[PDB]
C-alpha cells in the first residue's frame, strides 16, 4: 500500500576502506520519489549530509566533499557510499525519502542505522 | 535485538492517575524510535504515544492527547507513559514498542519491529 523502507540496525565498514549503508525499498506504482535525504546524528541533534532533489545531489558538509556518493542506479535503492571511512565517521545515520502520492500529496518515511568502524 | 518489558500497569479508578514503564534490554535504547499501543476488548490495537530516539518530540493519537504524556531516560533504557485524566474507556491492554524510525511513521503499528507482552490497565466505573 505504501512504501516501506529497509536499512538493516548495524552497518560495520573497515577504516580507512569504503562502506555502503543500504537504504532501499520496493517502488509502487504512482509512488514519485522527490526527495532523498541522509543525515547524521552529531550530538543529539541530526545534520544533513546528503540530499538528493529535483536539481541533483547536494553535498552539506565539506569533509564528505568527493567522499560521500549515492549511485546505485536501480530504482529504490538510495544506499549511501562513504570511502575511506574515518573513526569520526562512527555515528547513526537516518535515510530518508519523500514520495509524491497517488492521491496528490505527500508521504515520507526513515530510518536509522548504526556505522561501526572497524580495524 | 531488543526484548521489551511493561510494568506499572493495575486497577484504578476513573479521574485518577496511572504511570506506565517501558524498561529495553540492550545498549542501543538511543536507536530507537518508542511508543505505546493499546488493545481493548474486541477492538483492534491502535495508537498512543511516540517519542523521537532524543527525546523532545512527541507524537499522541487523538483519544489522548493533552491527558498522556510520554517521556524517555535514554541511560535507563526507559520509555514512560504519564496517563492522567483517565476515564474507563482507557481501560486495554498497553503496549510497548520499539523500532528504528527517526522522525516519520510513528503512529503505525508496522514501523516498529519489537513488542513487549503488554500490560493491563483498568479503569473503573
Amino acid at each position: 500500500g505504501r512504501p516501506i523502507l529497509e536499512v538493516p540496525e548495524s552497518v560495520t565498514g573497515p577504516w580507512k576502506g569504503d562502506v555502503n549503508l543500504p537504504c532501499t525499498y520496493d517502488p509502487l506504482q504512482g509512488y514519485t520519489q522527490v526527495l532523498v535525504k541522509w543525515l547524521v546524528q552529531r550530538g543529539s541533534d541530526p545534520v544533513t549530509i546528503f540530499l538528493r532533489d529535483s536539481s541533483g545531489d547536494h553535498i552539506q558538509q565539506a569533509k564528505y566533499q568527493g567522499r560521500l556518493h549515492v549511485s546505485h542506479k536501480v530504482p529504490g535503492d538510495v544506499s549511501l557510499q562513504l570511502s575511506t571511512l574515518e573513526m569520526d565517521d562512527r555515528s547513526h545515520y537516518t535515510c530518508e525519502v519523500t514520495w509524491q502520492t497517488p492521491d496528490g500529496n505527500q508521504v515520507v518515511r526513515d530510518k536509522i542505522t548504526e556505522l561501526r568502524v572497524q580495524k | 535485538q531488543v526484548q521489551l518489558v511493561e510494568s506499572g500497569g493495575g486497577l484504578v479508578q476513573a479521574g485518577g492517575s496511572l504511570r506506565l514503564s517501558c524498561a529495553a534490554s540492550g545498549r542501543t535504547f538511543s536507536s530507537y524510535g518508542m511508543g505505546w499501543f493499546r488493545q481493548a476488548p474486541g477492538k483492534e490495537r491502535e495508537f498512543v504515544a511516540a517519542i523521537r530516539w532524543n527525546g523532545g518530540s512527541t507524537y499522541y493519537a487523538d483519544s489522548v492527547k493533552g491527558r498522556f504524556t510520554i517521556s524517555r531516560d535514554n541511560a535507563k533504557n526507559t520509555v514512560y507513559l504519564q496517563m492522567n485524566s483517565l476515564k474507563p474507556e482507557d481501560t486495554a491492554v498497553y503496549y510497548c514498542a520499539a523500532g528504528r524510525w527517526d522522525k516519520y511513521g510513528s503512529s503505525f503499528q508496522d514501523e516498529y519491529d519489537y513488542w513487549g507482552q503488554g500490560t493491563q490497565v483498568t479503569v473503573s466505573s
